[PDB]
């Protein structure tokens, strides 16, 4: 089974082995086991109830404790939360305060999870712990109603399974302690109800097709048939069923089927850039319909969506850092950004030639000129950098500070440092065939192809935008001592593919000189 | 607003009369009057939007360069009128069908450099009051807007969308260092396309009232509200505020002709003025309703 | 010579873009950014071709401009395709971020974010 799980690390045949042979050992040697899955599988709470499920097997109870400290918060499987109510219901039972903290345990729940459509035994199980709770005299009977009665109007707000039982208990309470009075405050809330009950239904259809028990694996036929189910989810919830005005109760139950979707497939940019993407839409729809306070509430909650990204699951994964750091300059916390960037910048096994460019495209932007050439200080002294922030810099110092001779020093620069990099020359080939001087261009085209800077035999690019220059300016004479040269530098692959080569000399975008057919067995090919 | 047209040998006067009406006139020799070039009316109640009570007037800028002309009926309504008969049939950008949706203009100029008739367009999108600043902090915006004269299109190139709440007047700084200084109650930006903004503060009035990045300019306490303002050649500007206080706004150059900070001093006191201008250089005018609309002279000190 | 042929043949995608690169190049932003304004709001282009248009457009304003332009666009250019966008934006975010052969992902994973290459 291990080496199932050294070819492919989620192989999740290969870690139901591990699984199957976790009850076959002791609590001492499958911990090793289950800590291996679930740090592995952080989202899986079918995966973390195993683990729950066997150190209650176990009966270490300050351990299963530590365990919902760890997952609790970050999990929201509706499997989790019933085993929490579970532990407490069992472990908390004989303490004298117990009525106090298991009350406090289902409302905590049904804040985060209640919303859930398997949520409905959640709701009874404190209904009858509140009728369990013993209370004598006149006042506190009549605060046992009053907290018997809050569980069941929100209850009966919210779409789920079997909201018509939960309705149908209702119409009994209130006809157990007044039957009078019950024919009015029934009718009172049966209007909502109805737009409870019939969203409700509308909710089963998208809900039955889902799995909501997969684990998180990055993309590799049937995975992306099941993103197509989640973004229906999504914008489903985003046509908003429940037709309203009130964006924080359209963005909540948006933002509900975002960390339903963060369960099942966390390793997917798309999932966290979409969550956050409504959460600065959301932000700016509320902040011009005075709600103000609130506007800044999911603006926060953008970046934290956002850092839960590059903290749990998608460290090495660059795009939701940049996600993360445009975000907050369009908040403009501009100190912040740094810390953003340089996080990215200690995790070792990245490519920071391209964070640098961003890096640089930050401090440019937002903070001058002189506060960019000091990041593109820090990226010369990184070792891992290639070269592709030697012809950002340029292009930045150029195209927005106005300057030519700092755009032509560090692109001279980069030159003396890579210049063995086709990648690399080309993109200053065609900077310098820009800039209007055939003396310019024409030096820099015999730099690379004689000093032996570059390779000969990597460098089929260069020469090919050497006759895109030699044919719109110079004359005649000058291309057919190329051509001649051209060819005596490329002599082994080019010996019977000459006139083939010639069409290079006479086409423009698209025109070629002869047809399709013909070209394609002169032996032509398109760079 | 004046301008020298094609192959003038006079400055034409562009004025604008009340209920959007624009007149280009010249002095004429042989008769000492005036002389009506061109007559504009835009009067018509479709370039109301409903609006009975007109509120703003009609503003007058021309382009630096003489290519075209800009008047803001009505305030929604950027009438431009292209150059070259000396003229060109006029035409009417609607103002609210733009980008941004403007809708609550406040200044507007023609800024300097450039190859187009770019318009900045300071604007209040949604707008707030000072006395209610605790649930709409800071809204003011600007759009350069870039007109296309022979297109007839405009490009709304460059915006910013978090200026303070309470921002009078824009200006046009001109050539040598471009861009714009735009006066706020309690501060004074320097904007520009392609340099960060940068803005101090001018009291601790600015404290809960702004969010906009604010330095503290050292040894200033005053306001800016309603302050008329001219420029020295380059890098010079006369601020007389409210109280009749002229200030000289020196904003200091770096070598790559960027505005670092901002140098005041406290020059002499004058007249309640209403406008500005620099005359032959070395002299000012004041123009002021309330006092003696008078003549300056300002020298170099040793 | 450019302004001649654009007046006729401002309906050719392959055409603009000639036009597109040459001006990017000529180290004005004032100009890069009007003529883009021109092709995009006109209709002399069907904005059904014009997705390279479009997709030089954010080559531009990454940079220069500044981010706020940018986000004018996305949510522009979004609007302007939004028959064929939906479901395919962090694919199409790529394009924001992206220099000559730098994705900031591995070729696996932008092969099921339904990124494209022009």
């Amino acid at each position: 089974a291990e080496k199932k799980l050294e070819e492919n690390p989620y192989d999740l045949d290969a870690w139901s082995i591990l699984i199957r042979e976790a009850q076959n050992q002791p609590i001492d040697k499958a911990r090793k086991t289950y800590e291996r899955l679930v740090a592995q599988f952080p989202s899986s709470g079918r995966f973390w109830k195993l683990y729950i499920e066997a150190e209650i097997k176990a009966k270490n109870y300050d351990k299963v404790e530590k365990l919902f400290q760890r997952c609790l918060m970050k999990v929201l499987h509706i499997d989790l939360w019933k085993c929490y109510l579970s532990y407490v219901r069992e472990t908390k039972g004989k303490l004298p305060s117990y009525k106090e903290k298991m009350a406090q345990a289902y409302d905590f729940a049904l804040d985060k999870i209640g919303m859930e459509i398997m949520s409905y035994q959640i709701w009874v199980d404190y209904i009858n712990f509140l009728k369990g709770v013993e209370a004598v005299g006149s006042y506190a009977e009549n605060q046992r109603i009053t907290a018997v009665r809050r569980v069941y109007q929100r209850g009966c707000v919210n779409p789920m399974i079997n909201i018509e039982q939960l309705w149908r208990d209702y119409n009994k309470y209130e006809e157990g302690i007044n039957i009078h009075l019950a024919k009015k405050m029934i009718e009172d809330r049966s209007r909502d109800y109805m737009n409870a009950r019939r969203v409700a239904k509308e909710y089963e259809t998208v809900m039955k097709g889902l799995d909501r028990n997969a684990p998180s694996v990055p993309p590799q036929p049937q995975e992306a048939q099941q993103v197509d189910m989640w973004k229906k989810y999504i914008q489903w919830e985003k046509s908003n069923p429940l037709r309203t005005e009130d964006q924080t109760l359209i963005t909540k139950r948006v933002m509900f089927a975002y960390e339903q979707c963060l369960l099942v497939l966390g390793h997917h940019p798309d999932i966290w850039y979409e969550a956050a993407q409504y959460l600065e839409q959301s932000s700016k729809l509320l902040a011009e319909k005075g709600d103000m306070n609130n506007a800044k509430l999911f603006s926060d909650e953008a970046a934290n969506i956002y850092e839960r990204a590059i903290s749990t699951l998608l460290k090495k994964n660059m795009l939701l850092y940049f996600a993360y750091a445009d975000y907050e300059e369009s908040r403009m916390k501009y100190e912040k950004v740094h810390s953003i960037y340089n996080r990215l910048l200690a995790i070792e096994d990245i490519d920071p030639t391209l964070v640098y460019i961003q890096y640089m495209k930050f401090a440019r932007r937002a903070e001058g000129i002189k506060s960019g050439r000091m990041i593109f200080k820090k990226a010369r002294e990184d070792t891992r950098t290639r070269h592709h922030v030697y012809v950002t810099a340029a292009l930045m110092e150029y195209y927005c500070s106005k300057d030519k001779s700092v755009a032509f020093k560090i692109f001279e620069l980069g030159l003396k440092k890579y210049g063995d990099i086709p990648e690399y020359v080309l993109a200053y080939i065609d900077y310098l065939s820009h800039l209007n001087e055939d003396n310019n261009t024409r030096v820099l085209f015999e730099r690379v192809l004689t000093s032996g800077s570059l390779p000969p035999e990597k460098s089929g690019e260069i020469w090919a935008r050497f006759l895109a220059f030699e044919s719109n300016i110079g004359d005649l004479a000058s291309i057919l001592k190329v051509e001649k040269r051209r060819f005596t530098a490329f002599k082994e692959e080019y010996e019977g593919k000459e006139t083939a080569l010639l069409v290079d000399r006479y086409k423009f975008m698209d025109l070629y000189p002869c047809s399709a057919s013909e070209l394609k067995a002169l032996g032509y090919k398109d760079v | 607003a004046s301008v020298q047209l094609a192959g003038a040998k006079r400055d034409a006067l562009l004025l604008s009369f009340k209920d959007a009406k624009l007149s280009v006139v010249e002095y004429d020799p042989g008769t000492h009057d005036l002389k009506t070039l061109s007559l504009h009316y835009f009067e018509e109640p479709e370039l109301r939007d409903g609006f009975v009570q007109n509120v703003h007037t009609p503003r007058v800028r021309v382009d630096p360069d003489g290519r075209c002309a800009a008047m803001l009926v009505y305030g929604t309504r950027l009438v431009v009128l292209p150059f070259r008969s000396s003229f060109l049939p006029s035409y009417i950008i609607d103002v609210r069908a733009l980008d941004e949706k403007l809708l609550n203009i406040i200044d507007l100029q023609f800024l300097h450099g450039y190859y187009e008739p770019t318009l900045l367009i300071l604007f209040e999108p949604n707008q707030t009051w000072p006395g209610r600043v605790a649930v709409r902090q800071d809204t003011c915006s600007i759009v350069a807007i870039s007109l296309n004269i022979t297109q007839k299109v405009h490009p709304v190139i460059w915006s910013l969308t978090s200026l303070p709440f309470d921002c009078t007047q824009a200006l046009a700084v001109p050539k040598p260092i471009g861009g714009v200084v735009v006066f706020a109650v309690n501060s004074l930006l320097y904007l520009n396309q392609s340099v960060p903004p940068y803005g101090v503060a001018l009291n601790s009035l600015t404290t809960g009232t702004t969010a906009f990045p604010l330095r503290t300019q050292e040894g200033v306490r005053i306001t800016l509200d309603c302050a008329q303002a001219t420029f020295i050649s380059y890098d010079k500007m006369v601020i007389s505020l409210k109280g009749g206080e002229i200030y000289v706004l020196t904003l200091i150059t770096d070598g790559m002709r960027s505005v670092r900070a901002f140098h005041f001093d406290k020059a002499a006191a004058s007249v309640l003025t209403t406008s500005m201008v620099t005359m032959e250089p070395g002299y000012l005018f004041l123009g002021s309703r309330l006092g003696n609309s008078l003549l300056l002279k300002y020298t170099e000190k040793l």
